[PDB]
């Protein structure tokens, strides 16, 4: 059981999400999909065995269409007319059935999880600004997720706090990453953050200095 | 059909899961760690999933259910969601975050003026850092020339650290280049449990 | 073990009976041999206690082909009522679970084979039928 790759699309469009099945019978167990917004709970967006049974949720019943098509046990997933709040990670889990399962339907096994981002902004490289004095780097105006930050090519891993990203009003993201060091080594050691925005392949090395 | 968990935040202990309609014991529990995949624990309020440690127990029936755990191992601090699997639609609840408890640590407040490289772009960003503080609850209030700021500040809290089980917060205040030059005093007021007085860290443009 | 189930379900009449096969949600021949290709779902033969019957061949060897090959049948006479659902969604009976014209032997698919028995009351039954003590539940009016 493996899902498809992460996709990013602009609002008002459609996303096709795939899945697979291995190690169990496809007709018996139904295949469900679960949504989880960043920093929020689990959404119950539902299920479909290849017997032809589908029961969507109330909110997603309009635009979500889940088809089985047991050619290679795919259980596709198409969500049209996207919106900004649809930005969430989607899962492909096995929900039980009253046939083989002890109860009506339990999610005994889940999928890897695919990230789907819905924003009108285009791919833009970041702009790193220094936080001169504790010190850090400020990654601002980048899209889309993710962005990796390390210090001294990874040689400094103690006292490093990389804060989660924040969605700004302009649709772009902004991330901060600080580090605490004693003042006796401020004018001795050179600190450089290693920012890599792979969606744009923009690698930045900013030397942080006080004053 | 609606679900609701009673404990908003958690710090032997149990978690409650109350429904709106009556259900004759058809509730499931799940464990999700931040970054990993949800894992099934109990699938019918009573019977636990094969492979789940016996210390994870579940009781309750009807409108209210309970997830009872006694021993708190390091492999248990995560978010726990309850699922209703009686009738359609299946519905989860707002997961309860089981946080660690330690000595109340005082936050280390630092403020960072905007960089000159950013000022050449027509916008400015001021950062106020809070490092290693417990609990997660904090309160940041920006002031520019002793004027309240709200609506332009955005916060971001890290997960609980592994070496000392503490949190870290970084508030970003985004102002325009024009309005940044119109004032000379910028302050960051912090209110935390580990502080007997609201510590203030400020600076002037110079 | 699960391979011994006839899943020859062809909803040609478009009635969607298979929905109640997977989850829970109104106006006499003796049991012999029945082909699996005309059976959709589990087969429940009713002794004093409800017993599930698997898919075998003409001799009784358990076949694991989901009732696809024509050599798959059910030996209802070897469990000496039985009920099952056919390919188009009809509760085919022989002898079913109606011990009493007002009661009915309960089993995990009582509501799928007999939907008009949801509002029935369950009772605990204990009796020595032929010396063997059977424990099961009924569904009377």
């Amino acid at each position: 059981l493996v899902q498809s790759g992460a996709e990013v699309k602009k609002p008002g469009a459609s996303v096709k999400l795939s899945c697979k099945a291995s190690g169990f019978t496809f007709r018996i167990y139904a295949i469900s999909w679960v949504r989880q917004a960043p920093g929020q709970g689990l959404e119950w967006m539902e299920i479909v065995p290849l017997g032809g049974i589908t029961n969507y949720a109330q909110n997603f019943q309009g635009r979500a269409a889940i088809t089985a098509d047991t050619s290679i046990n795919t259980a596709y997933m198409e969500l049209s007319s996207l919106r900004s709040d649809d930005t969430a990670v989607y899962y492909c889990a096995r929900v039980r059935t009253a046939l083989v399962g002890p109860r009506e339907g339990i999610f005994d096994f889940w999928g890897q999880g695919v990230l789907v981002t819905v924003s009108s902004a285009s791919t833009k490289g970041p702009s790193v600004f220094p936080l001169a004095p504790a010190l850090g780097c400020l990654v601002k105006d980048y899209f889309p997720e993710p962005v990796t930050v390390s210090w001294n090519s990874g040689a400094l891993t103690s006292g490093v706090h990389t804060f989660p990203a924040v969605l700004q009003s302009s649709g772009l993201y902004s991330l901060s990453s600080v580090v605490t060091v004693p003042s006796s080594s401020l004018g001795t050691q050179t600190y450089i953050c290693n920012v890599n925005h792979k969606p744009s392949n923009t690698k930045v090395d900013k030397k942080v200095e006080p004053k | 059909i609606q679900m609701t968990q009673s404990p908003s935040s958690l710090s032997r202990v149990s978690i409650t899961c109350r429904a709106s309609q009556t259900i004759s014991t058809y509730l499931a529990w799940y464990q999700q760690k931040p970054g990993k995949v949800p894992k099934l624990l109990i699938y019918t309020a009573s019977t636990l999933e094969t492979g789940v440690p016996s210390r994870f127990s579940g009781s309750g029936s009807g409108t209210e259910f309970t997830l009872t755990i006694s021993s708190l191992q390091p492999e248990d601090f995560a978010t726990y969601y309850c699922q209703q699997h009686d009738s359609h639609p299946y519905s989860f609840g707002q997961g309860t975050k089981v946080e660690i408890k330690r000595t109340v640590a005082a936050p280390s407040v630092f403020i960072f003026p905007p960089s000159d490289e950013q000022l050449k772009s027509g916008t400015a960003s001021v950062v106020c850092l809070l490092n290693n503080f417990y609990p997660r609850e904090a309160k940041v209030q920006w002031k520019v020339d002793n004027a309240l700021q709200s609506g332009n500040s955005q916060e971001s809290v890290t997960e609980q650290d592994s070496k000392d089980s503490t949190y870290s917060l970084s508030s970003t205040l985004t102002l325009s280049k024009a309005d940044y030059e119109k004032h000379k005093v910028y302050a960051c007021e912090v209110t935390h449990q580990g502080l007997s007085s609201p510590v203030t860290k400020s600076f002037n443009r110079g | 073990h699960i391979n011994r189930t006839a899943l020859n379900c062809n909803d040609s009449l478009q009635t969607g009976f298979i929905t109640s096969l997977f989850y829970a949600k109104c106006p006499p021949r003796p049991c012999d041999v029945v082909s699996a290709r005309t059976v959709c779902g589990p087969v429940y033969c009713f002794t004093p206690s409800p017993v599930v019957v698997g898919t075998t061949d003409k001799l009784g060897i358990p076949t694991y082909n989901w009732g696809e090959n024509e050599t798959d049948v059910f030996m209802l006479e070897s469990l000496r009522g039985c009920t099952w659902m056919n390919s188009t969604g009809f509760t085919k009976t022989c002898g079913g679970p109606w011990i009493t014209p007002r009661c009915l032997v309960d089993y995990p698919y009582r509501l799928w084979h007999y939907p008009c028995t949801v509002n029935f009351t369950l009772h605990k039954v204990r009796m020595f039928v032929g010396g063997i003590e059977h424990r099961f539940d009924a569904a009377c009016n």
